RNA sequence: GGCCCAUUCGGGUCUUGUAAUUGGAAUGAGUACAAUGUAAAUACCUUAACGAGGAACAAUUGGAGGGCAAGUCUGGUGCCAG
């Protein structure tokens, strides 16, 4: 179990850089929903909201920041899905993103433009949403889709990221047993510095 | 990969026809002939010790 | 065209029955088709076919047979009684829906 | 199933093309399966023979072993000796196999032919349609496969490439 | 999670029925749902054995009683109405619940070992039994271990057996559990491995206790009648 | 001595696994599997029915009314036959003609009604194996068989076609075939009192069928060459034999499963049985059966044999192995071609190519104690089973019947002390299924009758 | 003309090839009627309809060796060597 042990004490080594940010008053981490024009997103937004301040956030604009932890509160924006300069802009500027994906339709060439862009400009972290969960009565294409995108979303991030499933919207918004654990998913992150 | 080891023993068999001399099955027609030569120099037989 | 095949009848006198097992046989054709089952089943015994119930059928690999468990009764009223509630609902004439809560 | 002991060596891999290529197979898995449960079935009958006459584990695991490797099929009748199953090897055991078998009894041109008929269902052994190639029909099996009945090669209703020919010649 | 006596097949289920309390005591009786539903089928699972015990088919010792988890122990003469079904259940050789079928001149009747005679209150005699039927007034001659032949429709002793050497005996109990014969031997300890001995086939010979073994009859006319093979 | 330690440590394997008459006996699962047989219904069908009907050296044998109705028809083939509980009987040829008799009125030879005769008008304009849903015959009917009921009569043969015909009309109400190229059918019976039938067919399988309802029931698979005979019996067991396999399977049809039942004589072992101290020898081939009841049945082989199963014992209780005599060897003037006898003589081989008449048809009366047997030895032979049913026995000849007997079957009358029967033996000048028969010695194609009487 | 052996010269052998055309059969993944199953639903089992030519309905991984330019770089006893 020695070389186990060497073998897996190596990969804590990474390249140390200074942080420069703060302890005391960190920023609210920026969120930003980015997806193909006509799933997720304002629903999205509208639910996470609504889970984390009780508060019916109907009819948004531009960033909204809350508090979600402790010590932990982040900005949640939305970028215009047509715009590559706005997809560009907050592709150089959050820290998370949650990447809204048509299960049904599957990946896109939106959401993939938008990767592209983020790996080139110092990529984030990402935790990819997929909505349209509604295929057919077939289940078992459910549970394959399920899978294809799976794979072809951990060949994009790194070989482990989350991608979460969301159910069809029950009254205007998202099943708020999935939002509550993907606000769990997010409320544990874990950011690591970037350079620019 | 059954259709490449289809023929790669398709290939296999037809180079065991220049190494060995293969028994095709006999005498089909009529016995036209040696069909590709006779030499009397050559003798491809084993001999003893 | 579906064939009948009863094997080891019995009378229950004590739940008013009479129990067997059902080969049924159905070359070519896909399954039992419960309903149309029922009918030959109440034709072949008397006529009671609101009091003919089967319950456990197992198609065997590749087709053709399959095995039940059938039970008749006389007197459909007593037969509502003594079937239970759930093969009354799939069948018969009884619904009674579950409060949904917590 | 297991590995060889020297799994590279040039004898091995002409065995191993010879093997494929007449019989059918995909790869070496099928010689490598069949060929470790032979190599069980005579390391066992090698105690067998190391065991002495009158030994009561010889005299009944031997006639239980030859019998049922009879009815297998991979050993005729008249040979009820034991050392017929050393002398017994890995092609008399993949002889015994469906894709083998319909080409050997003709329902096939070769055993590829073979292969995509049992795959693609036209084949069945008495009752039931087999669909899987490396199946080791046993000895009163031998004489119940045919094409099965639900199949054109049968007597059935012709598949969709032979009605919508049809359909269409008759537009 | 069973005992042995009730020839329960182990395909069943994950908990078996306790048997509630009753007459007899848990470890030597059967309940009336693994009576009726696994051993002679009338039924097929609790919710049909209790629409008939709704219904009120049993008759068990002429009295209806209801109840999925009624202990049945020895000879408690099951009585069903329809096709007039008369069941005196008995141990075979091995220690299961053998169910006889009767008739209804036998099954008008039990018989019960007698355990206690007591002087309890009020000059009055008092005598128990396995099922616990406090009848009055038998003769003073009633020692422990004989046996009352209980009247079914009212509760009186209607004949007795006397135990003594050279009655027919059946026993309940240890590793003789289920044997007649009851003739190699008699031996009356002071304290234990006290009985009288039961023969075989060929005539061998058997020990146990004096509370474990209950008497029948006599030397080939018991008026219970007994199955056979 | 390696069998006797096999024996004996058999024998000390089974008192082994008993250890892993008292006066109580009894057994709880065992009676109370008793009250659930008490409980249940349909004792009807079920019957393991032993021999009731103990009558063989009883009736008379040498002097029955045998009238053979010779009539035209090439190589008549089966026989079927039909009574309630007027009696019609049933024909058919290689001429693809069914023929429907009256038989009722016994002391005289029976008569013609309806003729149903299929030909080249039959054959199908497909040639292709599921639409053979014509209505008649094109090719060699093999096998009558009469409902026990009697609404029908259903037929088949080489053209791999069952056509059921009513009987008041003779008219083919339904065809199902046999949906495969090799599908001939071999032999039919009906099982007794029921609308159930059991067809052989070639491709080593049975078919089942309820004919009332035009459905087919069971097809059922085992058999290693041609299943050359059936027969049943009021259970729904089956006894079939397949032809060069030498061996005679029994079918539980709702269970699907079956017992085996090899032949096994060999002349060696036999010659040295005899040689303690002879032509006969080795086994052909298992032809044809008759369940006598629930519990045995006989074969008819192919050298003669006639052998008395159980339906407990895989090698058979009673053979007997000449049934008809061997056949006249071929003449000096037509083996050899030399001029002198003795070259002639010497082609002959002394005993060496006699070769047995075969038995091409058995018929056990249901439960009795005696059945029939015929060949192309011109005479019938009468056998009665002994009483313990381990044996049987020859009582008489019936030797008005010159020609192969294609088939044997008989027709009560008479009351349970007091019986007479016509025996029907359909009688032809070559073998139900090929040809193969030369030295046809004044042969005709008829109908062999006999009344048997008391 | 392909193939095989061999350090060499050479030797041994034989129906073998081709992004050549072309033909009708087969069905399976998929899409899906159902019925069965089951408290109910899923799944297994049974199963009509459609479903192949780049059968594009588009399996990988690793290895061995070339060949090319009005191209580029280095060396130096022309046109070469790398
Ligand atoms: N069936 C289904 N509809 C959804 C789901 N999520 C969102 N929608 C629908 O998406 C519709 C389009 O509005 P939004 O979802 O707010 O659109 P968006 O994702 O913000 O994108 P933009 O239109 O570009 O702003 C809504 O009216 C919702 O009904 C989902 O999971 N299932
Ligand atoms: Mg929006």
């Amino acid at each position: 179990t020695m070389q186990r042990s060497s073998d897996v004490n190596e990969r804590k080594l990474h390249v140390p850089m200074v942080d420069r940010t703060p302890e005391d008053d960190p920023p609210p981490f920026i969120v930003a929903v980015v997806g193909p024009p006509g799933t997720g997103k304002t629903t999205l937004i509208r639910s996470l909201v609504r889970r984390m301040t009780k508060s019916t956030l109907n009819d948004i604009q531009g960033p909204i920041t809350v508090v979600s932890g402790k010590h932990r509160r982040l900005t949640f924006l939305e970028c215009p899905a047509d715009d590559l300069n706005a997809m560009i802009d907050i592709a150089k500027i959050a820290d998370l993103v949650l990447l809204l994906i048509d299960g049904n339709f599957g990946f896109e060439m939106e959401t993939m433009e938008f990767l592209n862009i983020a790996q080139h400009h110092g990529m984030p972290r990402v935790l990819g949403v997929a909505t349209h969960l509604d295929l057919f009565k077939s289940q078992s294409t459910l549970r394959a889709s399920k899978k294809r995108l799976k794979h072809r979303f951990w060949t994009e991030v790194y070989q482990g990221a989350k991608l979460f499933y969301l159910s069809g919207v029950i009254n205007g918004r998202y099943p708020d047993r999935e939002i509550l654990n993907l606000s769990r998913f997010i409320s544990v992150m874990k950011f690591r510095p970037l350079k620019w | 990969s059954r259709v490449k080891k289809r023929k790669k023993y398709q290939k296999a068999q037809k180079k065991l026809k220049s190494v060995r001399a293969v028994y095709s099955g006999g005498q089909s027609g009529v016995y036209e002939g040696e069909k590709t030569g006779i030499k009397k120099g050559l003798t491809r037989s084993v001999k003893f010790k | 065209a579906v064939t009948i095949r009863t094997r080891k009848v019995i009378s229950n006198p004590l739940l008013a029955r009479k129990q067997f097992v059902v080969d049924v046989l159905h070359p070519n054709r896909a399954n039992v088709s419960k309903d149309e089952l029922r009918e030959k089943l109440a034709e072949v015994y008397k006529a009671e076919k609101d009091a003919v119930s089967v319950f456990g059928f197992r198609t065997q690999f590749g087709g053709g047979k399959s095995v039940g468990f059938g039970l008749v009764y006389n007197s459909v009223a007593e037969a509502k009684k003594f079937e239970p509630t759930y093969r009354l609902v799939r069948y018969g004439l009884a619904e009674k829906v579950e409060k949904a809560s917590r | 199933y297991s590995t060889p002991k020297r799994p590279y060596e040039s004898s091995r891999l002409d065995a191993e093309l010879k093997l494929a290529g007449e019989f059918g197979l995909k790869n070496k898995k099928e010689i490598y399966r069949i060929s470790f449960q032979l190599s069980k079935i005579r390391r066992a009958a090698r105690d067998l023979l190391t065991r002495d006459e009158k030994d009561p584990k010889r005299l009944f695991e031997g006639n239980a072993l030859i019998r049922r490797l009879v009815r297998v099929g991979v050993l005729s009748e008249d040979k009820k000796k034991l050392d017929y199953v050393l002398a017994l090897k890995v092609e008399d055991f993949l002889e015994r196999r469906l894709q083998t078998q319909v080409y050997k009894l003709g329902l096939a041109k070769s055993v590829h032919h073979a292969r995509v008929l049992i795959t693609q269902r036209h084949i069945a052994v008495g009752k039931q349609i087999v669909n899987i190639p490396s199946f080791m029909v046993r000895l009163d099996s031998e004489k119940h496969i045919d094409f099965a009945p639900t199949s054109p090669f049968g007597g059935a209703r012709p598949g969709r490439v032979a009605r919508r020919n049809a359909a269409r010649k008759a537009e | 999670a069973a005992p042995h006596h009730w020839l329960l097949d182990k395909l069943s289920g994950c908990y078996a029925p306790r048997p509630s309390a009753g007459p007899h005591k848990l470890r030597e009786s059967l309940p009336l749902i693994v009576f009726l539903r696994n051993r002679l089928k009338y039924a097929l699972n609790g919710r049909e054995v209790k629409a008939i015990l709704m219904q009120r088919h049993v008759k068990v010792d002429g009295k209806v009683r209801t109840d999925t988890t009624y202990p049945a122990g020895f000879m408690d003469v099951i009585t069903l109405d329809a096709t007039n079904e008369n069941f005196r259940l008995v141990y075979d050789v091995k220690g299961r619940f053998a169910v006889h079928r009767i008739t209804d001149e036998e099954a008008s009747y039990k018989l019960g070992k007698v355990k206690k005679v007591q002087l309890g209150k009020k000059g009055v005699p008092y005598v128990v039994t396995h099922d616990g039927r406090t009848i009055r007034y038998p003769d003073p001659n009633i020692k422990v271990n004989d046996t009352v032949k209980i009247d079914l429709a009212s509760g009186k002793i209607t004949d007795f057996i006397k135990f003594d050497a050279g009655k027919l005996v059946y026993v309940t109990g240890g590793r003789n559990l289920g044997r007649i014969g009851t003739i190699v031997h008699k031996e009356r300890h002071d304290g234990g491995f006290d009985l009288v001995h039961i023969k075989d086939s060929l005539d061998n010979t058997f020990v146990t206790r004096l509370n474990n073994v209950f008497v029948i009859g006599e030397q080939g006319k018991p008026y219970i009648s007994l199955p056979k093979g | 001595n390696p069998a006797d330690k096999r024996r004996r440590l058999a024998k000390q394997y089974l008192e082994n696994l008993k250890s892993e008459d008292e006066y109580n006996n009894f057994d709880a699962g065992d009676l109370d599997k008793d009250i659930i047989a008490s409980r249940l219904k349909e004792d009807v069908a079920e019957q393991q029915g032993r021999v009731f009907r103990y009558f063989g050296d009883k009736l008379l044998i040498s002097e029955a009314k045998q009238s053979f109705t010779r009539v035209g028809e090439n190589n008549l083939t089966c026989i079927s036959c039909f009574q309630p509980v007027r009696l019609f009987a049933y024909t058919v040829s290689k001429d693809l003609q069914l023929t429907k008799y009256d038989i009722t009125d016994f002391s005289k030879r029976p008569k013609k009604l309806k003729y149903a005769k299929g030909g080249a008008k039959y054959i199908p304009t497909s040639k292709h194996e599921y639409e053979n849903t014509t209505e008649g015959h094109y090719d060699e009917i093999l096998t009558v068989a009469a409902s026990p009921d009697g609404k029908y009569v259903v037929t088949g043969g080489r053209d791999r076609k069952l056509i059921v015909w009513s009987t008041e009309s003779l008219s083919p109400v339904k065809v199902i075939p046999t949906k495969d190229r090799r599908g001939e059918v071999l032999s039919l019976a009906f099982r007794k009192n029921s609308d159930q039938l059991y067809a052989s067919c070639a491709d080593f399988k049975i078919r089942t069928y309820s004919i009332n309802q035009f459905s087919q029931l069971e097809i059922l698979y085992g058999h290693h060459d041609i299943v050359e005979d059936i027969s049943a019996l009021a259970m729904e067991r089956c006894v079939t034999v397949g032809a060069r396999d030498r061996t005679a399977m029994l079918w539980k049809i709702p269970d699907e499963t079956r017992l085996t039942f090899r032949g096994g004589d060999e002349p060696q072992k036999l010659l040295r049985r005899w040689m303690k101290e002879p032509l006969f020898f080795c086994e052909g081939s298992i032809d044809v059966v008759s369940m006598v009841d629930d519990f045995h049945f006989i074969t008819g082989s192919d050298n003669g044999n006639i052998c008395l199963w159980s339906l407990a014992k895989k090698k058979p209780i009673f053979t007997e192995r000449i049934a008809h005599g061997i056949l006249p060897e071929p003449s000096f003037n037509d083996i050899s071609g030399e001029t002198d006898e003795e070259l002639r003589k010497r082609q002959l081989q002394g005993k060496k190519l006699l070769q047995p008449f075969w038995i091409t048809s058995l018929y056990a009366i249901p439960y009795s104690n005696v059945f029939i047997s015929g060949s192309w030895s011109g005479s019938l032979k009468v056998w009665k089973i002994s009483d313990n049913l381990r044996s049987f026995e020859l009582l008489g000849e019936l030797s008005g019947a010159k020609g192969v007997v294609t088939k044997i079957q008989v027709v009560e009358s008479g009351k349970h002390g007091k019986e007479k029967f016509r025996i029907l033996a359909s009688i032809a000048k070559e073998h139900r299924l090929g040809r193969w028969i030369a030295n046809v010695s004044g042969a005709r194609n008829g109908i062999y009758s006999a009344v048997i009487d008391q």
